[PDB]
């Protein structure tokens, strides 16, 4: 009954008409991380008694993140060669 | 309280294992002789760079 | 000096409830471990194989492409799942 | 005319098969690097003795 859906709710058929529907502008990419940091933070944050999983996760991200801009210079020391 | 497989899985899983653990038994065999020379054989290199800075240093 | 050696067997009283408080816990991951004493019964095989079958007519005439993600997603996730045993077969190697 | 298995034994068969394809890996690994090094120091063992029989012809 409707065209756009939550990508999940759409078909794999219908996955291309998903993408499709759906808009690219850069102005589209801001109101997409802002919805992304919205429901993170109404969610797990803006909440009477936020806990440490209100914000571990964010930092443990940030960890993941840095690690993966380091992979390049960490391949010279790998203690076994043939893995 | 246990949930049954849904016996595909549990057909999928141990069968898997048991290629591993052959794939690996057969990587170590495989491996464990090139590795060896390699390294013997630079052993004789490194023995010949030290009597090279022993002449040469 | 000798209070410290009184208190570590305080400490190794301590440890055994430690080891009390962890065995139910450790009993109700037995009772899912239980299910199996000796290895799995090759009766079901009938129904993994035609149920194999089955996803191969779904799959060959190009039906199984009116599903929605989140199904395909939990599939491929424990395809993987299925998947990491087999370097774990390699760690044993 | 062929005559259908007893399955007890096509059962039996195949398996220690794979078994002892794993075995005869599993062995070829394990010895190759003992009885490398066993020959190459008895080749050590012998340029000594044929310098030896060289001063003491
Ligand atoms: C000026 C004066 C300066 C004085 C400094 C003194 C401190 C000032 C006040 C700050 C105190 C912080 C408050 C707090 O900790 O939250 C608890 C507190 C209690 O929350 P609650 O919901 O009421 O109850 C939660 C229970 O306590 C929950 O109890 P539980 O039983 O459920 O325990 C859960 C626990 C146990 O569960 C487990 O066992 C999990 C085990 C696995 C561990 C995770 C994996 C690790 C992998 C490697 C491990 C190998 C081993 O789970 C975890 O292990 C989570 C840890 C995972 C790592 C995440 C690290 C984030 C730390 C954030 C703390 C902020 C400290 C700032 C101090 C300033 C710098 C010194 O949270 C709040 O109520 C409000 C939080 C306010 C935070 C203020 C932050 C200000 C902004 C800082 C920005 C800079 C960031 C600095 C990062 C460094």
């Amino acid at each position: 009954p409707l065209k756009d859906r939550r990508l999940l709710e759409v078909k794999l058929g219908e996955l291309p008409s998903w993408i499709l529907m759906r808009d690219f502008t850069p102005s589209g990419i801001a109101g997409a991380f802002q919805r992304g940091y919205y429901r993170y933070y109404n969610k797990y944050v803006n909440v009477k008694k936020g806990s440490v999983a209100g914000l571990s996760m964010v930092l443990a991200a940030y960890v993941v993140f840095n690690y993966c801009r380091s992979y390049k210079e960490l391949k010279h020391e790998r203690l076994r060669k043939y893995h | 309280p246990p949930v049954q497989v849904s016996p595909l899985i549990k057909l999928g899983r141990y069968s898997a294992l048991f290629l591993g653990v052959a794939y690996g038994a057969k990587r170590y065999n495989y491996l464990k002789p090139r590795a060896e020379e390699e390294r013997r054989i630079a052993a004789e290199e490194k023995k010949k760079q030290d009597e090279l800075k022993r002449i040469e240093r | 000096a000798q209070f410290v050696r009184n208190l570590a067997e305080k400490a190794p009283v301590l440890v055994n409830a430690a080891v009390t408080y962890s065995k139910p816990r450790l009993a109700t991951f037995w009772h899912y471990a239980k299910v199996e004493l000796v290895p799995p019964t090759p009766a079901e095989i009938p129904t993994a194989i035609q149920s194999l079958k089955k996803i191969v007519n779904s799959a060959q005439t190009g039906s199984f492409k009116q599903l929605t993600v989140k199904e395909a997603l939990l599939n491929g996730l424990v395809a993987t799942e299925v998947l990491m045993w087999f370097y774990v077969g390699e760690i044993i190697a």
